[PDB]
């Protein structure tokens, strides 16, 4: 039913030497997004208890 | 008798050598190891 | 022991029939028989009994085992129309295997070995 | 070569012999685990993207 | 490599001509119930023996502690 | 064709890529790959920890602490090693229980079962001498209690005890020789695992149906690589949870006290994976009889492929008795962690007697009755 | 004192949250790639002359 | 199976068991182990 | 047959008892079994040594002294482990020179030669980092001079150097990680030795005549067991002489001084088996060019099965040139123990140039001329 596009296949999928650098940049951005989400959730939950909150409070 | 013996006997002609397309497809692996090393180390904006 | 061992045999027969009923209910969903549960690798007498068989019996046994293994991979059972036709207790091997084991017991009383070994690979 | 001298089949109208002499184009696969796509579905598969 | 005499017709479909995980949601409750139907007796006799012997032992240990009191 | 030109490509292709395997193997057949992966993990993290550990009684605990706090990624490595030992024992115990359930040690796979029992004994010794290396209170006192079982042997007991200690008590030479033996024994485990796996490839694996499977075989590399990856990821999840969220859950708090030979703890207990052997030992009020009972347990494990009849699902009486055996060994695990008490002594004695009854009476005799029921 | 026994508990928990999320996504992706490879076998059709 | 299945199938007979002379000559290796242990440890006052 | 029923006995029989070997092999084919015996001896002595050695600064020297004077049979174990490295290198060097003389790496035994060169590199690294362990002046200063040679690779220099050291100088982290790496590397040596022997068994050994020997093959296990035992007894005689009569003959007296990072010795030279590489490095007046030449020697060693034409006798020009090569290598070994002098610099440069000339010009071109003379 759902099917990968031919023009998108001929560019990023037909050769491994083009597929692998695309894989590495996607891996970089996926790690950045996961880091951002985990850090935002942790800092939101534990607000007011961290050391940086005390330091920014003393300014 | 694999190596210099193959070229002394005349077994390495213009034929049986890799083509330009074959060497380019093998030569395209040079960018993959460069990108992999830059991905592993990540020296961002280190180019001079 | 002989006074109580005269009637210890019907109790054995009743337990055996109950056991075969339960296991044959388990076996029939895979299309198997009781004689298909014997491995030529596990027993050298069964390996000897299997080469004494006509080729169509061996072809049928292999077909049943292949169907059961395919069913086991698919996590399925046989459909109802096939499941009602299954005969788990129709023997094809017990006579030949009983003859093989009797021959081996006969050779052992005279100090002779069996004229076959285990299946050895490599 | 002839199939009677090379494959040496049994004689009769068994289920395997019927498909051997005339195979059917209406092949039914098992669909308990996977439902097939409509036949002749073209295009590069979506599983590469996944 | 171990010739096996067999008569069959085998059919196989391409893995890009069928779905991958969509039937897994339909069959999941049935497979759960089938698993517990097949392994119900063994898990129950394991649970009965383990928790009954553990409970009897812990009860008698508590009685032993109470018997040492003044 | 390319693997036909080099030997090392051919052996790898035959035994990893194109090896035929029964198509109906379920997820109970993943314990071996997981055990191999846990052995590789233990070897890697141990090699990395050995670059910061010092095997001396004045610096062992302090170097452990320094590795925990000051070495970059040292806490991850130390917790990964200490909890990977427990996950290694979990995976191996489940592998052995799979073999006990299906009767996988039977002919023609007696060598596989025997090399497995050898592997398990080497694993037990490796973990026991590795636990002494932090030189905490449990590390000292468990080595004292267990190596004092050699005096149960008459005449030459104390001489063997003093020869193993290097002195009159557990001290620095014991720790140094334990460190050398502990570094060494995992490589013997790797060799034994290679031999154990190459023994199985002679005939192949058994299947969950318990029948001959030579008619339905598929390639190992294309199909069971992904199926092993799935189980490896489920194991990596549990490993991550244990390392990062509950790192001292499977440990003991007394091993964080430095060792004191003049003040014993109130409750000397081993790690959880030695608790059933410890319960067998504590249940019998005689040291020689307890050591003999442990040796007879392992002798019964060696003699399983020759006295055991009875296998998987279609052999239903032994299949039902398997769950009673499993409840018995978990009751032995629980009883080892509890103190000595008349009811725990009685229950441990009954549980040991039932383990012997199942191993030596149920497996031959009930197996023979069900073979006569099914094929007589 | 609880900080002194476990000085890196916060960093360990942040790394554990990231690891659990990543492994949980990878479990689904590996299950997908396992079922894709095993699909021609799980849906194969075998017809034989045996009825029993 | 080969251990207890062979006893139960009636394959272990007196005519198939090893002889008493074979059991005597095999069991003579027990003195070799004793004298080997005495040679290794030398724990004697036997030399006088 | 009894060996036809257990797969372990079949492999052992096939590869150690009934293996067909040429009957005209002389005593220069005993290098490999002697090298394996020396590897096993080093592993045994070291595993025994590690039960009394402490891998920490301010304990390492004292632990070696306590091993020497207080451990029963400890002096024998230490001197055996120290001189066994020298005898191991003597045997492996004579093995390599045999292979150089006979052209043993040629088709179809290129994998055997390549795995040998890999084994030699791992042996060199193992011996160097094991020499660091006693923590004397020679240990510290040799480890300093060699590891601070990564500042020849541009840009990525001192980063790699400081990551190797675990700090800013050779100190306790360097010693502590060198202990773990040195314990671990000989098991890789044993595995590579097993692979190396298994690669030879695919085609069997060459003979002193240099002809096909398939017509005249005899069993290994009867005829070449006693022949190996004779050479092993000669090696045991030399080993016993070195241990008991001249235990410090092959060493350096400066390694009996505790290491001082602020005072350097007058002459810093390695062990004798590293001296030819040291002379090649020290002769060239550039660090990066010296490391490039050292790498080029081993690259030319790897390329030898694909460029080397010419074997033993009946190829007489290359046979004569082998003795010039042997003299060149022994001269480089002598030059490494001297001081830096303009005449010694000139002679070492000429010796390095001739070594490259023989390895890269004589072996292909003179060998091709010999083939054109003999069969042209
Ligand atoms: C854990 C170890 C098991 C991993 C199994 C290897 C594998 O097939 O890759 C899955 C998997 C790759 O992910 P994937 O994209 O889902 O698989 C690639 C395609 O689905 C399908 O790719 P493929 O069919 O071309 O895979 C064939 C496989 C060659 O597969 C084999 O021959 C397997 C041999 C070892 C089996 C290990 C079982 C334990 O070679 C590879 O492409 C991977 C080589 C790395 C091994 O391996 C990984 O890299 C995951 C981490 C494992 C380390
Ligand atoms: C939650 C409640 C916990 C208690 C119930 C446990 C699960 C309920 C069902 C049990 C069961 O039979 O499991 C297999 C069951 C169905 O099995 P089956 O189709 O009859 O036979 C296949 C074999 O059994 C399985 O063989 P296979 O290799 O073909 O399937 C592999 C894969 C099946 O693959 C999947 O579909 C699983 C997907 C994993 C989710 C991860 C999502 C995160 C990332 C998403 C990325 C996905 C990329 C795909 C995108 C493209 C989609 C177009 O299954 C797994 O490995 C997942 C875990 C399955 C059970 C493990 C736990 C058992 C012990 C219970 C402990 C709990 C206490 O599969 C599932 O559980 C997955 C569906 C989710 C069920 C939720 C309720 C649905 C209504
Ligand atoms: C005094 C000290 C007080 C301590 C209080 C806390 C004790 C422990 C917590 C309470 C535990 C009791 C309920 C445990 C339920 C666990 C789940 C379970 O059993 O399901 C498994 C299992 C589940 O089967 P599946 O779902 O098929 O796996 O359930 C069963 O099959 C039922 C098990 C019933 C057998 C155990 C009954 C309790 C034993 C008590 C025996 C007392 C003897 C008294 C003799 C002396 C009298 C004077
Ligand atoms: C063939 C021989 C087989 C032998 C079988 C041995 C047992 C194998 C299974 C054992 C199950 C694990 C139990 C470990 C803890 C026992 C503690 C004990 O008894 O002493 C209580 C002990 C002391 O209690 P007290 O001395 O009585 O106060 O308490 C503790 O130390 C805390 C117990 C924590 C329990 C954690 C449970 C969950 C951990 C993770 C579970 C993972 C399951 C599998 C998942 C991975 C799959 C690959
Ligand atoms: C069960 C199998 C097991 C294997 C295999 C194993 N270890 Fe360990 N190791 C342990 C245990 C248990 C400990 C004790 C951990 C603790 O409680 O701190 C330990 C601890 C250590 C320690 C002390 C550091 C510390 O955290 O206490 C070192 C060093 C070590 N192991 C090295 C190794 C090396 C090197 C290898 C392999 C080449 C290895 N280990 C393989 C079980 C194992
Ligand atoms: C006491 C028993 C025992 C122990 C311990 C044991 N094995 Fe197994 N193992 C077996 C048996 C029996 C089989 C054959 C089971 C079958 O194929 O049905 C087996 C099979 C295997 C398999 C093939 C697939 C599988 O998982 O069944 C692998 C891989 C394996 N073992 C590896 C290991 C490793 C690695 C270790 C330990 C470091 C280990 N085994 C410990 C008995 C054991
Ligand atoms: C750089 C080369 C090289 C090194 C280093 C080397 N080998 Fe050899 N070895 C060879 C070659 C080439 C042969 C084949 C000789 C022939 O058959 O003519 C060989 C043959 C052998 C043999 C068969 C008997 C013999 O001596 O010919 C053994 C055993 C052996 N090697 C073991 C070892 C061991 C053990 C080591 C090191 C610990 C080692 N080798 C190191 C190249 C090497
Ligand atoms: C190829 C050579 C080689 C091998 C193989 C080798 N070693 Fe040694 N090792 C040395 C040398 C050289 C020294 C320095 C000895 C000296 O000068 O005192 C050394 C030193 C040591 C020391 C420090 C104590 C001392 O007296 O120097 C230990 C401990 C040690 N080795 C253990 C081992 C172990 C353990 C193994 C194998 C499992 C092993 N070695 C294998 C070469 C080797
Ligand atoms: C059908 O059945 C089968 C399986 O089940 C489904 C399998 O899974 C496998 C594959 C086996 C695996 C993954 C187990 C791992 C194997 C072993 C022998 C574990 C021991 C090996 C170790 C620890 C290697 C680590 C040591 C090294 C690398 C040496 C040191 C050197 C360096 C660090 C450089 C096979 C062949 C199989 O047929
Ligand atoms: C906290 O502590 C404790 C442990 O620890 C974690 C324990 O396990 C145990 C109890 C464990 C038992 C009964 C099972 C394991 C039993 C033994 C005997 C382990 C084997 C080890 C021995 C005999 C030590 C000797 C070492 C040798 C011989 C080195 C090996 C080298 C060669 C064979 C060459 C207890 C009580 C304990 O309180
Ligand atoms: C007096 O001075 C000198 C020494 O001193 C006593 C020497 O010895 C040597 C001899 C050393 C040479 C020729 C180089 C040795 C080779 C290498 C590659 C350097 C060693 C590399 C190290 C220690 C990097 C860290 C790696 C380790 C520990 C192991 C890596 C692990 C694996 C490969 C699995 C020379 C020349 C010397 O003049
Ligand atoms: C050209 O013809 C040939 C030769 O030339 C005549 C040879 O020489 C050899 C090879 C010789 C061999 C294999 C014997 C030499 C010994 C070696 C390599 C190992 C030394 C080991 C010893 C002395 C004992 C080790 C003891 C133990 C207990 C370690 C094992 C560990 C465990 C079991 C855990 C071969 C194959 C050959 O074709």
């Amino acid at each position: 039913v759902m099917r990968l596009s031919e023009a998108l296949y001929q560019t990023f999928f037909k050769r491994s030497t083009v597929y692998i650098p695309m894989l590495l940049v996607g891996a970089y951005f996926s790690n950045e997004a996961i880091d951002y989400a985990v850090d935002k959730m942790w800092t939101t939950r534990n607000k007011g208890k961290l050391f940086s909150d005390i330091i920014a409070e003393r300014t | 008798p694999i190596g210099v013996w193959s070229v002394f006997q005349g077994y390495v002609t213009p034929a049986r050598l890799p083509s330009i397309q074959t060497l380019t497809r093998v030569g395209a692996w040079g960018g993959v190891v460069v990108v992999g090393g830059l991905y592993m180390v990540q020296p961002w904006d280190w180019l001079a | 022991t002989s006074l109580l061992k005269q009637v210890a045999l019907p109790v054995f027969n009743s337990l055996a029939t109950t056991y075969r009923s339960v296991v044959g209910a388990k076996l029939a969903k895979y299309g198997l028989r009781f004689d298909d549960l014997q491995d030529p690798l596990k027993d050298e007498d069964v390996a000897e009994a299997l080469r004494r068989l006509p080729p169509d019996v061996v072809v049928a046994r292999n077909c049943r085992l292949r169907r059961a293994l395919d069913l086991s991979c698919k996590h399925e059972a046989l459909p109802k129309d096939l499941l009602e036709k299954q005969t788990p207790e129709l023997s094809y091997l017990q006579d030949v295997l009983n003859e093989v084991r009797a021959e081996r017991r006969e050779r052992a009383q005279l100090g002779a070995p069996a004229p076959y070994t285990r299946i050895y690979y490599d | 070569s002839d199939a009677v001298e090379v494959f040496k089949p049994e004689t009769g109208l068994t289920p395997t012999n019927r498909l051997s002499m005339a195979p059917t184009p209406y092949i039914k696969y098992d669909e308990h685990n996977h439902k097939r796509f409509p036949p002749g579905t073209e295009g590069r598969p979506f599983a590469y993207f996944v | 490599r171990q010739n096996i005499p067999l008569r069959e017709i085998l059919y196989q479909l391409s893995p890009y001509q069928q779905d991958v995980i969509r039937q897994t949601f339909t069959n999941a409750p049935k497979t759960f119930l089938r698993f517990f139907k097949e392994k119900g007796v063994g898990l129950a006799t394991f649970g009965v023996l383990f928790f009954g012997i553990k409970g009897y032992t812990e009860h008698e240990m508590h009685q032993e502690r109470l018997a040492e009191r003044y | 064709r390319m693997h036909n030109k080099i030997q090392l490509l051919s052996v790898l292709n035959t035994h990893l890529v194109a090896y035929p395997t029964p198509m109906n193997l379920n997820y109970s057949w993943n314990g071996g790959s997981l055990a191999g992966m846990m052995l590789a993990s233990q070897m890697l993290t141990g090699i990395l920890l050995a670059m910061h550990y010092v095997g001396h009684v004045d610096y062992a605990f302090a170097s452990v602490q320094h590795l925990m706090t000051d070495v970059p990624s040292g806490m991850i490595l130390r917790y990964a090693h200490a909890n990977g030992a427990s996950l290694f024992f979990i995976v191996v115990y489940l592998h052995v229980l799979r073999g006990m359930y299906y009767g996988s040690g039977a002919q023609p796979r007696e060598i596989v079962w025997i090399s497995g029992v050898v592997i398990l004994l080497v694993m037990i010794i490796t973990a026991f001498i590795g636990y002494v290396l932090p030189w905490g209170q449990m590390s000292f006192w468990g080595a004292t209690v267990i190596t004092s079982l050699a005096t149960a042997i008459p005449v030459v007991g104390k001489h063997i005890m003093y020869w193993l200690w290097g002195g009159f008590s557990v001290d620095n030479p014991t720790l140094n020789r334990f460190y050398s033996f502990h570094y060494t024994l995992p490589f013997i485990l790797a060799g034994l695992s290679v031999f154990h796996i190459a023994a199985l490839h002679q005939y192949g694996s058994t299947n969950p149906l318990g029948v001959n499977s030579q008619s339905s075989l598929i390639s190992f590399g294309s199909y069971f690589g992904a199926k092993d990856l799935v189980g490896a990821l489920f194991l990596a999840l549990v490993f991550s949870i244990l390392v990062f969220f509950y790192p001292d859950l499977l440990g003991h708090p007394d091993n964080l006290i430095p060792a004191n030979p003049y003040s014993t703890p109130q409750h000397i207990v081993p790690e959880w994976y030695f608790l059933w052997v410890y319960a067998i030992l504590r249940s019998i009020p005689n040291k020689a009889m307890g050591v003999l009972a442990i040796g007879l347990v392992f002798a019964s494990l060696f003699a399983m492929p020759f006295i055991g009849l009875g296998g998987g699902k279609f052999r239903i009486i032994t299949e039902w008795l398997y769950w009673t055996f499993l409840a018995d060994v978990l009751l032995l695990t629980w009883l080892g962690g509890n103190e000595i008490t008349p009811i725990t002594s009685f229950v441990g004695q009954c549980c040991t007697a039932y383990l012997f009854f199942y191993l030596l009476v149920c497996q031959p005799l009930v197996g023979y009755l069900e073979t006569q029921f099914a094929h007589g | 004192l609880a900080w002194a026994s476990y000085p890196y508990q916060d960093e360990m928990r942040v790394m554990g949250i990231k690891a659990c999320l990543m492994i949980s996504i990878l479990i689904g992706f590996a299950a997908y790639s396992k079922r894709l490879r095993w699909a021609p076998i799980k849906s194969q059709r075998i017809v034989m002359d045996v009825v029993n």
